[PDB]
DNA sequence: TATATTATTATATATTATAATAT
DNA sequence: ATATTATAATATATAATAATATA
């Protein structure tokens, strides 16, 4: 209902990701048990610390909602230690971006909700009362596998489909009280590179460009305008995606050829294309830069529809 | 101050701080003849 | 809390190995002398020191757990030596770690317990007294071959065989006070990841299950449940290792593969799927890993009934 | 207090090998001048470095041990020069790692103790006194042509056979005081491969096992209790070596793949692999190497009752 | 410096200690002209 | 004493590049210039370091001796050919391995004896005095056919037969000046393998036994004991090549193999077996080199008392 | 820090050599009273 | 000091070795009434 | 004097590289 | 007979510390 929504339903996610570990810890609450470690992770922009505060919310749990490289003295993370209670729950962001002294004070925590000081000098005992911590980061590839033994639980994230997009986009219009159209949310989904936070604030910002130059209701020829305006159709092609598919085909057509070569064809730095342009239409069947070199399919050469056997 | 503070001090530049604003830590929170994990706990949420 | 078997008599899991290790502690304390140097290496997390307590509660005399970053001068650990008596030992950990100062300090330190020091060069000997030098490594092949072959006892640890992983699983629902089926047991033995730890997190994960979906009711069928529910196979694929054998044999359809062009397709971190789940099935050699491209196995072939080139 | 032989004829083992080097021993004592420089390559286990001493002790001049790995810089091997004088000798080993500018600092080293490197200003005219370099390396494949066919001695350390280990194992359970069974070290010599360091290693094994579970010296059926206690069957097989050899033959079919495959499936390093498995492998004709990879003979597979498909 | 207490605290200096630290060890606990081995080891005793 | 060849008369090779060689000095001579860059392709080390110590010898100037991966830069070859003055000699062996930048600085050397560099890029124009370039490598086969174009001089080599033992053993043992005789030099021959390095070998080694024994009797076995195993049918071989024809006959059946799998079943390079044995057994007639595979000729079939298939 | 130097320098990077080793070689010789070609060949003679 | 001590440093120098200790070493062992190659021995014995 | 202004010691990280292979 | 690029090293921009003239 807000900017970010707050019953679980509100958030039809990944239904395997909405089925399991929600009912499960629904029935789970209340047995008095400290709830064991958690970990969401995928792609970036994605709330998993609105979806990690949600959790907190239908448990009815005291949460601190936090970021690890803001906490990165331990004198925080002693602090965080003893804000909470017994049996309760705490929620950092990007554990993976931290120095190693924060691990090997949390590392009694999550041996024995121990929390061991050092001052011949001599550690100190200091118990601490049950807990929760929740993981919250983008990768967590770098992060130490003793602590990936510590946390129980992993969750992953993926690209949303069609479906989980139009549902996910009309609730939230629905929120922002929009009459968009089940053909408004599919265009929507469309033109959105899926992510479903970011889709949410792609819906917000052509709600506020309807809103500019006209009512809450989407129509065709709206979404028309506001895939040119953000030069990004219902195919999620970039301007400079499509400007430099174009340049592809014109010159190589499919030719699966070495991408320094393109990158100076294109002018253009090749690791930023590398991070950022390729990947988008990898996770779907568009890009195959081979051991030969880029091969794009004819699914692509679909939007103009030009395409060589 | 007490034997329990001192040892508080010295485990809270041992983690990082100055013996300054321990001391000031301390001096806000005094804790009185009882061990020293309770008032040193109220001490790290009285930081806060 | 953690686990811990009390005794080498009273640990399983390997039982052979605990035989032997029976047998050197009956050959330290039959023979009252200082017992031999024995090397350690295995799975990397295990809780190494927690077993050089229990080897130290089985002789008796204290071990000082110390390690690479514990003892990366030569001057410390020389004082612990000093610190050191008859009969005693002194754990250490990341010997390959360590500097090769500290390895020439450590040569006449096992060499029949002296050690030599230079001071217009001058010679200074000092002895040290008796006890059994610890060596446990993650992995013992970084450790040079004289020092090794100058080391006597060599221990191999692993993860236990399936009857032994069904054994302790067993043992563990008993502490956790879980009312498990041996068909269950062997189930999650199965499923043990070769690491104990996760194993035990998914004991902890299935007796949620039989919480909130069993009568509190551990079987055959609630531990299908539970392990059909989430990412299951009896060999230990993931969905994740799913979407990775369907990718590895449909994008490049069972050939070498490019990192980069998987990072791109698959929207993982690289680096998160070789720490996390390829390492575990290349330790079932389900893959080849070549320097022109990671290639799958024949079981994956026949997994899905696959033909080979 | 060490069992290490100290005599020319305790290494009585590959006597056409021993005898070449006792007509080069009494060459160097007619000489008496400069010795030829010397490259030995063999294999470990079999005391190379003892047996480089033991030669030192016979031209009744000092040895000092080092290994080329230990060395990284010219400078340290005109330390190392100027600390040696006339009448000494230097155990160096593994000369293939090191540095070049070692080697042609070394070329007028081995031709007349001479040094010439350059300071434009005065070059050095270093003379060194008379004592010659040995070599104790391993393979001389790996090492350079030149420095393979400028070094005099050359010679091949190879496993022992079952007579002169059982010997050498009775010899040291003399100097131990301990009694074997001739039928007992027959099958401890036949099994270890034949290598004295692991012979010696064995005996101290079984030993181990008489002071345990027998009550007196080592017979056949004592030591033969120890070798199913460690699980060492007439082959000598390890574990780890059984863990290889059922991966090769069944998850591969023979294994027809590289080193660095099944050095990753097993975690391990490819040194630490192939010295494992070449002075067993080769000797017993279980597997040879193809580019394709180390595949195993038919004669391995049907080690196990597994008929060739 | 007595010849004990020099060899002593290059002894430690080759062993990576600081030769303030050393020479305030060697010269603390032992007495005088002693064996070099215990007094090494009486210097070695001291930990932080 | 220096035992080496000094002069033309002093060396012993093939009278054919002798003589060769002699008409390239006459001819050069006649010019009142220095040798040209003659091309010698052949067996490195072999006959190449003394025919550029000859070559310095015939012009009487002092020579600088260098190696092919040693000049990895280009601008390391300019300084030398800077600091070689007029007429020098510059032996560099395996010129087949220099990078193509080398070379391309290299090829005005052999055009005009200047720096006629084709290098934001100017044209360095050094002082480059006139010096012979000693062109050794292994073949003419791999060599860039730009350099192997450019060469004034192209010339060969090949391994000697008997005539180069007996020369010498009418020099260099004179050299010596201990007895050998003429029947026992052909008896040496046997082991000779017609190298001149085995020669100088066997010329140190035969003193072994004189030493040793001051009776200093001759007999075949007396000879032999200073390599007393026979290593051999006849006529040269060794231990090492004594395992090449194990592995031919027992292994590959001394018919067609793949020459990485023959590499592989020696463990051995390819290109150290097929610089060192492979020519001289092809000299003798003991294989054939065909395409499809390394297959033995008559003479090892028949050496090794077995039918020929 | 001439332009003989910078000269220098830059036929030595165009002949392969690093900057770094061009500008340590142009300050290893005082080329005085020289022509550029003259000075680098005596600098190539200087060192070896 | 002498010129042999100087090229004995600088050789050293080039060799690798660090210059305070490699003229340490020279100084500790100069070469005043003996060779350069000498000194050098000598000083190369001194850090072994 | 203490302070900005020069030295000099690590540490990932964007580079260079090779092989083997389709092509 | 080119390239390319998937794995492998590598060398320096950016962190740090230690003298040093100077109002």
């Amino acid at each position: 209902r807000a900017i970010r929504p707050l019953k679980l339903a509100d958030y039809i996610g990944q239904p395997s990701v909405r089925e399991q570990m929600e009912l499960f810890i629904h029935a789970a609450r209340g047995r008095q048990e400290a709830l064991d470690h958690t970990l969401i992770f995928g792609p970036p922009g994605l709330g998993k610390t609105t979806l990690a505060n949600i959790i907190a919310q239908e448990m009815g749990v005291s949460i601190k909602s936090t970021s690890g490289p803001v906490l990165e003295r331990p004198g925080d993370l002693a602090a965080l230690l003893t804000n909470l209670e017994a049996g309760d729950v705490l929620f950092v962001d990007e554990i993976h971006r931290l120095s190693p002294i924060v691990e090997e004070v949390l590392y009694p925590a999550m041996e024995d909700f121990q929390l061991d000081i050092m001052i011949a000098a001599r550690s100190i005992k200091l118990d601490l009362p049950p807990f929760t911590l929740v993981g919250a980061t983008t990768r967590a590839g770098m992060l130490t596998n003793p602590l990936r033994d510590r946390f129980g639980i992993v969750q992953r994230l993926e690209f949303y489909n069609v479906e989980d997009l139009a549902t996910i986009v009309s609730r939230s219009a629905g929120i922002l009280g929009l009459e968009i159209e089940p053909q408004g949310a599919a265009e929507i989904a469309k033109r959105a590179r899926g992510t479903p936070r970011i889709a949410n604030r792609l819906l917000r910002r052509v709600r506020d460009f309807a809103e500019v130059r006209g009512q809450g209701d989407i129509t065709r020829v709206i979404a028309d305008k506001a895939l040119n305006l953000l030069d990004v159709d219902e195919r999620g092609f970039d301007h400079l995606d499509r400007r430099l598919l174009l340049t592809m085909i014109d010159k190589f057509d499919g030719g699966p050829v070495g991408i320094d070569n393109l990158a100076a064809a294109l002018s253009e730095e090749r690791h930023t294309i590398e991070d950022v342009l390729e990947p988008y239409l990898i996770q779907q069947g568009y890009i195959m830069r081979t051991p030969r070199g880029r091969v794009v399919t004819r699914h692509a050469y679909l939007h103009f529809g030009l395409n060589i056997p | 101050v007490s034997s329990a503070e001192a040892d508080a001090v010295s485990a809270l530049i041992a983690l990082g701080f100055k013996p300054q604003e321990a001391s000031r830590a301390v001096a806000a929170v005094p804790g009185e003849d009882l061990s020293s994990e309770e008032m040193i706990r109220q001490a790290l949420k009285g930081m806060v």
